[PDB]
């Protein structure tokens, strides 16, 4: 059926880098959607990631509908990239890396010339996670991305749900979550003051992360912390004298494992991202620690020193006794412990309202974001 | 002139570049393969992974290019880049864990009746089984073997030069090891029709002394404050407390030399032996200073009428120095300096045992040399 | 016009001038090539295994004689361009450094005389195994060798003849460049029974080392030594901080341990000699050895580490008797010794404290010589 | 000769590389799969992914490659390369991570009929979950699907080959260990589209991970801490002398707990071990930490301890016996009756504890080890 | 139709790409280039790395581009692909670590005229001082040049062609802050050569950096040191019973600091910056080392504090007698007045040369703040 004489027909005056255009001044019906696949890397610090996206492309261009040799033989072919009008496709705000499969791959020719093709995109991209991502409350990721070649006067994207997903693939291990994806069809006009529109494709993204493990970690170190300065605390009223400086053993063990932690886990903010309240809580929650801590020292600081012949040699010994007693009397007035127990509940409280100001606040940041 | 256009036009106009020198299924075309090394830059000799550079000479008959007069007679050498001809895509069964680099598409020398000569240097991503036995004074050897990785030896055939070439004959000088030499064996593999790659024995041998060195002043050193622990006992009895600091520094002391252990042969591990036995020596000193801890802890407190005052005064003083002198009975000396010298035996005999295995490790597997 | 269109077609470069034919004016002695070395940059050093990262001018030239013009190409304008398929390139190879293939200093566009002369320059990215060997550390750093040239071609297909390192040294090295001769040559082998390949043969003596490292470290040295030089002064006003000066030795200790494995760790990425290695560990090690020395010495004594006139008799006895204990223990105190041992700490301090410089300068003046 | 320059050059003529050899509309082009991982290179848990050596069979019919006695009669079967070979995308479906390598450029063999083999020796990266459930001792299965990428059942399908076992070719060098591993072919329709659907291949790795030199360090500190926490028992009831003097292990002691948690969630994060397991540590490195805090407190627990001239003798003499009450008094203080009780308290705690760390452990050992 | 084919087959025939639109022996090819910098996606002060984007905006002319009604009568401005064009091989002189990427296979600018401007959003890695007086609050200007990489002036010449801020889109997450961004142009002809070099344009970006993390915490431990150190100070008088107790806190202090160094040279290598601040903490630090070396050596200067019947009444009040005088005699050494001058002596010199550390430092931010 002129198969052979159609092919060789069209391919005499088959032309390449022009646009299906019918004419010049109403563009081309170009059809776009990306099903996200792989989420592959989340370094939201510096608010880049790298994700599989199914380019999903399409448009038209009868320049080939074709006869019962073609066309009716099989409603279907499978022709080669570099062989019709292919959408250099990236993301305005997030595509910082050029495309991997996402081009030279097998595009889809049906009969009346509609156009289908879908390669993998394995991509880097700079979505937002600015001084926010890390709430409760999410900063929605906004990716647009169009061709970076031509501008809809010529070309134009299409698109559909922009309420329905980004969890349609979102990776089960990602230290966060999706809870809504939604992507609008737009024309192009940004603060930057560029004109003649070319359409791209918006992808929002608010997602929650936050699973701690690290938070019991975090959360029973510092009440067995809380205790062991508590222990500071009511230790010395139960323990003995040999104590004062048990106590001190104690700071020095206390911090050397405080700014440990202080080194460990600021770490951890720098290779991932970074928010300050959380942090606040922390540090100055750890200060106060510190500081009652060294507060103790300087309570178990405090305080002054705890910090016939017969007859007359008879008299001046049974004054050693008055008179030694006189200084063991010193010790007295200087250590009945009214400070000292009283810090016991002093730091109790104090740690319970610490404790309280802290759990309590965070059942809010947990709770107003909920 | 004599038909110069003419020879040099038929020999373009006839010539096969995608075909190989020989004709038919026969003896093929007995390529010689030989490569001078340059020297190597990186043994990984935890995963068994070389980085190494040589020349790749190959070389073989082309009696299709015998030129004539001109090309022939005129120049009998003349240089061509290859592009042109069979080009072994040699991979390496064990090794050649990665792709050429200065391998192939360079120039070749071809002689006036067809020889070809073709010399490049390269650098080499290879994987030989130095596997985690690339310590041991005994060393051991590996495979290491060459060939294409889409032609199967039909039509031609590989053939070597030395088997002694040694690999010390390009040994890097920068290698903290050194060679003892290099085996060299054809080899066709029954399991696949395609008679195929050759393995090169590397007898290898790895002494970089430096660090064990100072690892040495530990054990001995960390005895210092051991035997001193152990000595320190009927030195200053009231080593009693200070004891168990020394303990605690000595035990943080050796689980940070278990931290940078773990994570040193982290790139180049092999066989225990060292660890294996220090490790013993480890858990030797470890015990050793505990149970003389328990040794510290087996100690259940240590760890007329005129004339009747002074009577009872006889007896207060007299009566609780026994008491005290119960304690002296208690805490006498006798299992410190037995085990102190228990310690005599333990520690010079434990010590005199890894010191001779040490000692029978470097001389005693030390000629397998082969 | 003036013949061009012909004459362009004329040399047709790739067409009429044989390109993959190196006009050497057939079988002779060779085309008569140069290389030019300039290095515009010198981005990573690696001491310990000899390998080096450098940026370089790959400056050549050659006469092609076939590139000579006419008219309406030569006087056109006797000077044009023409890219390296279209221009005969030397294969300079980097002869002992090019294990690491060369980058944009790869058929890079070539500048095209007009009497077939052309110029062939671009930047070259490479890295190289220079022979830093365990030698180039000892002052004068060794001298690293390089030779450059058209591996290919030999002494009768090419011929190349033959600029300071420091030109384009970089500043953020931890070394300092002293020197850097450039001599050209050609050489045939023992193997080889002809002559061939000429070369740039450029060596580059360098040398390096910090005036910061001697500064964080050794300062810590004096300041920990006088704790133990201290120590022994300790003794002596209150040796009775007993286990507050066991503490210390802990405590001197941790810190002694780990500050050799900060050494070994910056070791490894620098191959350090034994000579300087182990007056660091030595030193602290005299330390180290007299804080065992601490323990003894500060540890090491045994001890110091007519019925009414009847009763009284009693307690005169018990005076006396445990003033004899009282004194068992002085005897052991061994004070008019205290002296001498902080006496005797400080002449030795001063014998290896000075040996040390001491060395430090039997070393220093040599080099200086 | 045998028609020789005309045999040759009319196949190259009349023959498009390109053209998928479709047989009217019906059986698609039936292609299989079989793949043969030679051996494994490297693998990462944590990130899941995996560089192998693949040996891909893939068969298919062109019965345009069907010859005479000038192709076949020629040499029965031959070798011809890839480029004129229509190449299945294959693809990894959740994996994928990397190309084929050395896919490119190869050959195949043709028959006297036309079947014809593409087997090129692959090495490639993958993808495969391990999620946070496969270094369980109770593994999880690698679900890996493989098959046709751009084309449809309509246009092709990709077929399987055979069974063949995971470690049949498991690298002896990975820090797991494998099960059983099999996969089933299957056909996937979408209610999406009325159509029929690709093929595909479905890995399943069953393996179970931990090499056992972790095992003994970590377990081993834990009795070792054990003693000194049993020292920590005993050491008080038998001498509450060192009571301070153990402060410092305390110290010394969980500081070893903690820097051990630096070391083993890097290995945590180095490995992805199902995060059950780190309960294990949790109570029982907790309880470290809740027993010491009692114990020790209680260790601190206790008040203080953690005629005229015969009256003068009466006077004195009773000024020595309240005193004589006070001393009894503090000692009636730190007794020694109930620090026995704490000591089998929980001794039996540990070796209930322990016995329960065991229970768990032993349990799932009773299905692993099975 | 209008000369349809006649038209752009001429085109192809007599137009050149190779060759650059040079016009007689004058001022060059006209070449307008500039910077429009939108985002700045990585860059690190400490190797003085920058990965930004900036459309190179080109503005050159090509007289053989200008057309008459066949081309600009079919449409005015028309966009011609960049193939076309003689592309600059434009390279940052200090800089240029990286490739521009995205401007190849691009679109091109063409007029009725001839004019011609091609924006492209180049993204590419640079590499401009920042050394380590970068992050200074007085900062330095990055000298950033940018020109025509092999040619000379006497063929093609650039000219910068408006003045646009770095702020203009500078990086609101950056870890520094802009104050000024200016750029000249010029040529540089060299004394070496008596020839007219390359054309050139200059950037300079001045903007002071350091966020505030590294600054908190460097300080805490300072005050919180100094607070140990106050203690240090106040305990002999209030505690000096716990002289051995600030041994203790020293042995502590001093780990702590040197640690805290240790910090310093990971983050300082880590991070960049002027050695000439350092040195600040330096000597303040070793002050609180060169001050405790008096101080505490100082802290334990002092030697130790660090009838007949009748006649024994007589040899027993004189036993007594002996040792009062001589109890008197140590504390004849810890007169506790001297305590109180070295906290206050110490006391106003730290807060003297603490307000010494706080005078340059203010006073240098008195000079950044401008």
């Amino acid at each position: 059926n002129e198969e052979g004489r159609l092919i060789e027909k069209l391919l005499g005056d088959y032309d390449k880098r022009i646009k299906p255009a019918k004419t010049l001044d109403h563009v081309i019906d170009v059809t776009l959607k990306l099903t996200l696949t792989n989420l592959i890397s989340l370094n939201e610090k510096e608010e880049a990631l790298t994700t599989n996206v199914w380019i999903e492309i399409q448009w038209n261009d009868y320049r080939l509908s074709w006869n019962t040799s073609e066309y009716e033989g099989i409603d279907l072919v499978r022709i080669p990239s570099e062989l019709l009008w292919l959408p250099d496709v990236v993301l305005e705000n997030n595509v910082d890396g050029q495309f991997e499969v996402a081009y030279y791959a097998n595009v889809l020719v049906y009969n009346d010339g509609s156009m289908y093709w879908l390669p993998p995109a394995i991509y880097r991209s700079t979505c937002p996670i600015a001084v926010t991502y890390f709430p409760f409350d999410w900063q929605n990721c906004s990716l647009v991305f169009r061709s970076q070649t031509y501008n809809a006067h010529e070309v134009n994207l299409q698109l559909s749900a922009e309420e329905g997903i980004d969890p349609e693939d979102f990776t089960e291990n990602g230290e966060w979550t999706i809870r809504h994806r939604p992507a609008k069809k737009n024309y192009n006009w940004q603060l930057t003051k560029d004109d003649i529109d070319f359409q791209e494709i918006i992808f929002f993204l608010i997602i929650q992360r936050k699973p701690l493990f690290y938070i019991i970690n975090i959360i029973a170190p510092c009440v067995l912390i809380s205790s062991l300065v508590v222990l500071v605390y009511f230790l010395p009223a139960q323990a003995g004298g040999q104590k004062c400086t048990l106590s001190i053993s104690v700071l020095l063990a206390q911090t050397i494992f405080l700014f440990l932690i202080a080194q460990k886990v600021p770490e951890t903010s720098l290779n991932v991202p970074l928010i300050g309240k959380y942090l606040i809580f922390v540090m100055f929650v750890s200060l106060v620690i510190v500081t009652n801590c060294v507060i103790v020292l300087n309570v178990s600081l405090r305080t002054p020193n705890t910090h016939s012949c017969v007859e007359a040699c008879n008299f001046i010994a049974k004054s050693t006794k008055e008179q030694n007693d006189s200084g063991s009397e010193n010790e007295n007035w200087v250590l009945i412990g009214k400070v000292i127990d009283k810090a016991c509940f002093w730091i109790a409280l104090l740690l319970f309202s610490l404790g309280t100001l802290a759990i309590f606040l965070t059942g809010h940041l947990n709770q107003v974001p909920e | 002139s004599v038909m110069e256009d003419t020879l040099l036009s038929v020999l373009f106009e006839n010539y096969n570049p995608k075909v190989r020198p020989s004709q038919t299924v026969g003896d093929k075309v007995t390529v010689r393969v030989g490569l001078t090394l340059t020297s190597l830059l990186i043994l990984n000799e935890k995963n068994e992974e070389m980085t190494t550079s040589v020349f790749l000479n190959l070389a073989w008959t082309d009696y299709r290019l015998q030129w004539d007069p001109a090309a022939y007679e005129g120049i009998k050498d003349l240089s061509i880049p290859s592009d042109d001809v069979w080009q072994p895509d040699i991979v390496l069964m064990n090794n050649n864990d990665g792709s050429f680099e200065i391998t192939l598409h360079v120039n070749v020398l071809v002689q006036h009746t067809g020889a070809v000569s073709w010399h490049p240097s390269a650098i080499y991503r290879s994987s030989c089984t130095i596997k985690v036995m690339y310590f041991p004074f005994d060393w051991q050897n590996c495979t290491m073997v060459f060939k294409s990785y889409t032609y199967d030896t039909s039509e031609v055939i590989l053939q070597h030069a030395l088997d002694a070439m040694i690999n010390q004959d390009a040994f890097t000088e920068n290698g903290q090891w050194s060679i003892e030499h290099k085996p060299s064996r054809k080899n066709w593999r029954s399991d696949d029709p395609s008679y195929e790659d050759v393995t090169f024995y590397l007898i290898i041998q790895r002494k970089p002394l430096f660090y064990i060195v100072y690892t040495i002043v530990p054990c001995i050193l960390i005895s210092i404050l051991a035997i001193l622990v152990f000595y320190l006992p009927p030195d200053a009895g009231e080593k009693m407390s200070l004891s168990i600091s020394a303990l605690l520094a000595l035990t943080v002391f050796l689980l940070l030399l278990a931290d940078k252990v773990p994570e040193t042969s982290l790139s180049v591990p092999i066989i225990i032996s060292y660890l294996m036995f220090i490790m013993i020596l480890v858990a030797f000193s470890v015990i050793l200073s505990v149970v003389v801890l328990n040794l510290h802890h087996r100690s259940p407190n240590t760890h007329e009428a005129v004339e009747a005052i002074k009577y009872i005064a006889e007896q207060l003083e007299s009566a609780s120095e026994f008491d005290d002198l119960k304690k002296d009975w208690q805490y006498v000396a006798m299992v410190a300096d037995r085990l102190f010298l228990y310690i005599f035996i333990t520690m010079c005999s434990i010590g005199t045992f890894s010191i001779f295995l040490d000692a029978s490790h470097n001389v005693p597997p030390d000629n397998p040399f082969a | 016009v003036n013949e061009e269109e012909r004459l362009i077609n004329d040399l047709l470069i790739v067409n009429k001038y044989n390109k993959h034919v190196r006009p050497v004016k057939h079988n002779n002695e060779v085309v008569n090539i140069a290389l030019s070395l300039t290095l515009s940059n010198l981005i990573s050093l690696k001491e310990t295994d000899e390998t080096l990262t450098t940026n370089v001018w790959m400056d050549h030239a050659w006469y092609d004689h076939r590139l000579t013009w006419n008219a309406s190409e030569y006087s056109d304008i006797s000077i044009l361009r023409l890219r390296p398929e279209l221009i005969w390139i030397p294969d300079i190879v980097l002869q002992n450094n090019n294990d690491g293939q060369y980058n944009v200093a790869y058929f890079c566009n070539v500048l095209v005389r007009p009497n077939g002369y052309v110029t062939w320059l671009p930047p070259a990215i490479f890295r190289s195994s220079c022979p830093i060997n365990v030698l180039y550390f000892p002052f004068d750093w060794q001298n690293c060798s390089l030779k450059f040239t058209a591996l290919n071609y030999n002494a009768n297909e090419i011929s190349m003849d033959l600029i300071i390192d420091p030109e384009a040294f970089t500043e953020n090295g931890e070394w300092e460049i002293i020197h850097k001769p450039a001599k050209k040559n050609i050489y045939g082998d023992k193997f080889p029974n002809g002559t061939n390949y000429q070369d740039v043969t450029f060596y580059l003596i360098i040398r390096r080392k910090p005036l910061f490292y001697v500064i964080n470290f050794i300062t810590p040295c004096v300041l920990i030594s006088f704790l133990a030089a201290l120590a022994f002064y300790l003794p002596a006003e209150s040796g009775e901080k007993m286990s507050t000066a066991i503490c210390v030795l802990l405590a001197q200790a941790v810190f002694l341990l780990l500050t050799s494995q900060r050494l070994p760790e910056t070791a490894l990425a620098v191959p350090l000699i034994g000579k300087y290695l182990m007056f660091i560990m030595s030193l602290v090690t005299g330390v180290v050895v007299n804080c065992g020395i601490v323990l003894n010495f500060h540890f090491r004594t045994p001890s110091t580490h007519s019925g009414i006139d009847s009763t009284n008799y009693i307690v005169k006895q018990i005076k006396e008797k445990n003033a004899y204990d009282e004194e068992v223990g002085n005897w052991n105190l061994v004070g008019q010794t205290i002296d001498r041992l902080s006496m005797f700490i400080i002449t030795p301090v001063m014998v290896l404290g000075t040996i040390f410089i001491f060395v430090m300068g039997n070393f220093n003046r040599p080099p200086a010589k | 000769s045998e028609h020789e320059t005309r045999l040759v050059a009319n196949l190259l003529e009349n023959y498009n590389k390109v053209i998928r050899p479709v047989e009217h509309h019906t059986h698609f082009v039936d292609i299989t799969v079989g793949l043969q991982l030679i051996q494994l290179i490297n693998v990462d848990e944590v990130n899941q992914i995996v560089e192998t050596n693949v040996r891909l069979r893939q068969q298919w019919i062109d019965v345009r490659l069907r010859w005479n006695p000038a192709d076949y009669g020629g040499i029965k079967k031959i070798r011809l390369p890839s480029d004129d070979v229509w190449l299945p995308d294959l693809v990894l479906y959740n994996n994928a991570d990397g190309d084929f390598a050395i896919v490119h450029m190869t050959k195949l063999l043709l028959d006297y009929t036309g079947k014809i083999m593409w087997t090129p020796p692959a090495i490639f990266k993958s993808y495969c979950e391990i999620i946070v459930t496969h270094f369980p001792f109770d593994q999880q299965n690698c679900t890996m699907k493989l098959g046709i990428w751009t084309y449809d059942g309509t246009k092709v399908s990709i077929s399987p080959e055979s069974d063949r076992p995971d470690l049949s070719t498991f690298m002896e060098s990975g820090e797991w260990v494998m099960k059983d591993y099999r996969g089933w072919k299957h056909w996937v329709y979408y209610t999406c589209c009325p159509d029929t659907p690709y093929l595909d291949i479905t890995y399943h790795f069953i393996m179970q991970r931990i090499p056992l030199y972790f095992v003994v360090n970590v377990i081993i500190p834990c009795l070792l801490f054990s003693f000194l926490t049993v020292l920590v028992f005993y050491l008080p009831t038998d001498s509450g002398e060192k009571m301070t003097l153990s402060i410092s292990v305390l110290l010394s002691l969980t500081v070893f707990l903690l820097v051990i948690v630096e070391l083993i969630p890097s290995t945590s994060s180095a490995v992805p071990l199902i995060g059950k397991y780190m309960l294990f540590t949790m109570i029982f490195v907790i309880s470290s930490i809740i027993v010491t805090v009692v114990v020790i407190n209680t260790h601190h627990r206790s008040p203080s301890t953690h005629s005229a001239i015969e009256g003068v003798k009466y006077i004195a003499e009773h000024m020595k016996s309240d005193e004589e009450s006070s001393n009894a008094a503090e000692e009636w203080k730190y007794v020694a009756m109930v620090i026995d009780h704490i000591l089998l308290c929980v001794f039996m705690l540990i070796c209930i504890i322990g016995t329960v760390s065991v229970f768990a452990g032993r349990l799932i050992e009773l299905s692993q080890e099975g």
